RNA sequence: GGUUCUCCCCGAAAGCUAUUUAGGUAGCGCCUCGUGAAUUCAUCUCCGGGGGUAGAGCACUGUUUCGGCAAGGGGGUCAUCCCGACUUACCAACCCGAUGCAAACUGCGAAUACCGGAGAAUGUUAUCACGGGAGACACACGGCGGGUGCUAACGUCCGUCGUGAAGAGGGAAACAACCCAGACCGCCAGCUAAGGUCCCAAAGUCAUGGUUAAGUGGGAAACGAUGUGGGAAGGCCCAGACAGCCAGGAUGUUGGCUUAGAAGCAGCCAUCAUUUAAAGAAAGCGUAAUAGCUCACUGGUCGAGUCGGCCUGCGCGGAAGA
RNA sequence: UCCUCCUAAAGAGUAACGGAGGAGCACGAAGGUUGGCUAAUCCUGGUCGGACAUCAGGAGGUUAGUGCAAUGGCAUAAGCC
RNA sequence: GCUCAACGGAUAAAAGGUACUCCGGGGAUAACAGGCUGAUACCGCCCAAGAGUUCAUAUCGACGGCGGUGUUUGGCACCUCGAUGUCGGCUCAUCACAUCCUGGGGCUGAAGUAGGUCCCAAGGGUAUGGCUGUUCGCCAUUUAAAGUGGUACGCGAGCUG
RNA sequence: UGCCUGGCGGCCGUAGCGCGGUGGUCCCACCUGACCCCAUGCCGAACUCAGAAGUGAAACGCCGUAGCGCCGAUGGUAGUGUGGGGUCUCCCCAUGCGAGAGUAGGGAACUGCCAGGCAA
């Protein structure tokens, strides 16, 4: 049941994508070594509300993009410092 | 108690890279010995690197210990 | 500090238009014993409040030691 | 009353207060206290605040206090004119930037862990809130 | 202290250095006038450069938390000659792994600033040198970077810029220093900046969708709360919840305090076992203690949404002067 | 008065009765040159010898040394003979 | 040949008192008073270990925190040095409310009387003496109570000294 | 030219340490001898000479191994020039510049000029 649904990001810079993270959308990247690095937005509550359970960071996630079925895990995340929100996730493509 | 201080010195570069210096322009007044002389340099006794001969400035970080080396390109 | 009644005034003595017109006396009463000490030596509040509790400092240790001594 | 033994030097510049913070993450043990806003707390807060912890579990739990104060703030005598130097050393504080975990303790309940620290954040001047270990 | 007629032109500084010098004066920077000179000089784009600050980091200088390893150190059991026999509820360096901190720490390192070179446009040579004439060397505030001070002061001391000084005009009721903007003179002409458009007072009781009940707006915090709007998610749920209303809520067990005592009840332990539609050897009151009365939990009942957190907009209390 | 660091905002400069330390000399070799060489601190073994002389080996890597304070520098040694 | 170190060195050569003072100047620079601020002072508030036989919050409140007022001592020198006369008493006042009495309520470790504490309330009232220059305070004796403060720590073109 | 070896460099840890394997006809190192040219603040250890019967252990060079060191994006974040704004001891917006640390991964060098050996 872990299939996120996002999109390309096309704007990045600082002022993007601070701009974005105040609409509920916070940027993600998505690097194999094998492909060019995909700069990817997410939906902000639902990968919130997804975190939570252990199985998000050990398991093949499916994000969706472009529909394509990508399979990641997610390997590296920044959150914010205090507030209980997320800024970038580091999806290494498995 | 305290309040000592000594009049400073003015040290550091004063022809940087891209300088057309003449001969005998000083071009560092380094206290240690940051820079040592490369091409057409000398070190003085204040470890002073001024211009042996005269041409174009061109700093350089060669060497088996990454020393900066301070050689002129003739013109 | 919690039971000590301090006042402070003008400071009785010499000086000028200062000592008429400076809250530079103080005493300390202390409410379990009831002993008084007033001093005004110096200029500052502070400095002299020094003094003050020095000599209160004294007062009741040594009284309790001679309490002791007496009754022993 | 966390005061480093033997410092390099007695007096030291106020400085500036900017930036975010670095201890993020509860490292140590499960539960952890970060503090949100932004200020200074003083060597006998901790000391204060760490008596309420202990006593909020009784007995258990192992309490890791993350931040060390090390900078000394000084204190010009009372009714002293400007100027003459500058004062002598009173009390030591550490500079807490927001998002800076402060206390955090293994070995507990969940929710006794979170009446211990509502007792401590009482006795901290910044607001703080409450954050579990996160997996990552 | 005072220095008397008019217009036109340009227009400073309150800084450095030194001074029996600190409210004075001299040199230079800044001002003016004259002469003479090079795309000299300024802005931008590109190129060549060095720097070690903000930030970040912990190999170094220091500092610091915890875990592992661990010489030596502490109390003891002994041959109370020792050699070094045996333990230990202990402290602990060097190391190894993990987290922090720094003006006098740097294996990293920007933005700008600065020096040079090249190339366009523009600027009543704005630049430099020489000579005549000065004034000034008490600065003030605001923004940003800082020492000091209590991250107090319309405080003080520097750097950098702006305005005031030496600048009126409009706005912030009034208000040098804040915002907007440089008055040559006249005009009962027009468009705009800041800031405004109910009325004093010029201009929308304008249009559209929302929020607040407190005169918030129109002074302030820790902290407190079924104030109220928006969002995401979760628990239980017409196999019938939540709240009321009917019963049980006990048996071994005054369970072993130091058998005088805290009988689910102070500093005492452990979290047992049956009956089951259900009940914790427990949340309070009261007794030396009991007695006594409740709640958890659990059945019938009426019968539908309810409950507690999280992210946030706008509020309320916290709030007392002459 | 003079010197070093910091404050000092990454050229230079820059103040306070701001934060820390020094100097009013030394040397006929401690200068010049040529030639040569290399540390500190620990571990193991070893006569008196011991935590701590000298000897041999190893790990180590300039944590040393620099006539004197601090910073910059130094093995091409500016350190040692 | 110079600690000419007050180190750009006035002389080769020099210490103090002035309340007997005098002159030129300064609010550039102080003391009284005002302003900004609130370290200190005073008052309120949050958490709660614990005291209070039992019981944290009747009443107190450790280790700690956040505020309010501008009454104390101060900080800073912004106004005045071609004058702003200051302590205390006397006389006369006037306001604020953090209330001393009186009035109305809550709670109580409130039986009653008499009290502890908090809330609302500024209409009125709020001593006489001994001592000291006294403010303050102690003491005597009252009273329903002998309030805390602002007002140039009110008030000298009204007084006293 | 191909492979090894020696010298002198460019460039300077992707080029350096560790572990294991391997080379002697040449080359190189260790070695044999030492009265004399010379040398030991004692000693042919080191330096130097006259040689080379022996060996490839050490040393050196090459090959493999990633266990360390090192290198290192993309994206995000910190900061910040200039212009605005606020709850203006600090941060946000428009806009340009944009790291450190960490992640994927890269990686046990490359190459120039001469002189010999061995073949072609």
């Amino acid at each position: 049941m872990f299939t996120i649904n996002a999109e390309v990001r096309k704007e990045q810079g600082k002022g993007a994508s601070r701009r974005l993270r105040a609409a509920n959308k916070f940027p993600a990247i998505i690097y194999g070594g094998k492909e060019a690095p995909l700069a990817i937005e997410l939906d902000h509550d639902k990968v919130m509300n997804m975190q939570a359970k252990a199985e998000f960071y050990s398991e093949v996630l499916t994000i969706v993009v472009d529909g394509k079925e990508i399979k990641v895990k997610a390997q590296d995340v920044q959150r914010h410092p205090y507030k209980p929100k997320l800024q970038h996730i580091d999806f290494v493509r498995a | 108690r305290n309040g000592r201080d000594s009049e400073a010195k003015r040290l550091g570069v004063k022809r940087f890279g891209g300088e057309s210096v003449l001969a005998g322009s000083i071009i560092v007044r380094q206290r240690g010995t940051k820079f040592h002389a490369g091409a057409n340099v000398g070190c003085g006794r204040d470890h002073t690197l001024f211009a042996k001969a005269d041409g174009k400035v061109k700093f350089e970080v060669k060497g088996p210990k990454n020393r900066k080396f301070i050689s002129i390109e003739a013109e | 500090p919690a039971d000590l009644r301090i006042d402070t005034f003008r400071s009785s003595g010499a000086g000028g238009q200062h000592v008429n017109t400076t809250d530079s006396a103080i005493r300390i009463t202390h409410l379990p014993t009831g002993i008084v000490v007033e001093c005004q030596d110096e200029r500052s509040q502070h400095k002299n409040k020094a003094k003050a509790l020095s000599v209160l400092g004294a007062r009741i240790h040594a009284a309790e030691m001679a309490k002791r001594q007496q009754a022993e | 009353m966390l005061q480093p033994k033997r410092t390099k030097f007695r007096k030291m510049h106020k400085g500036r207060n900017r930036g975010l913070a670095q201890g993020t993450d509860v490292s140590f043990g499960s539960f952890g206290l970060k503090a949100v806003g932004r200020g200074r707390l003083t060597a006998r807060q901790i000391e204060a605040a760490r008596r309420a912890m202990t006593r909020a579990v009784k007995r258990q739990g192992k309490i890791w206090i993350r931040v060390f104060p090390d900078k000394p703030i000084t204190e010009k005598p009372l009714a002293v004119r400007m100027g003459k130097g500058k004062g002598n050393v009173e009390y030591w504080v550490a500079l807490i930037q927001p998002g800076k975990v402060l206390y955090e303790m293994d070995g507990v309940p969940e929710e006794l862990a979170r009446e211990a620290f509502k007792l401590a954040a009482a006795k901290l001047p910044i607001k703080t809130t409450f954050v579990t270990k996160t997996v990552m």
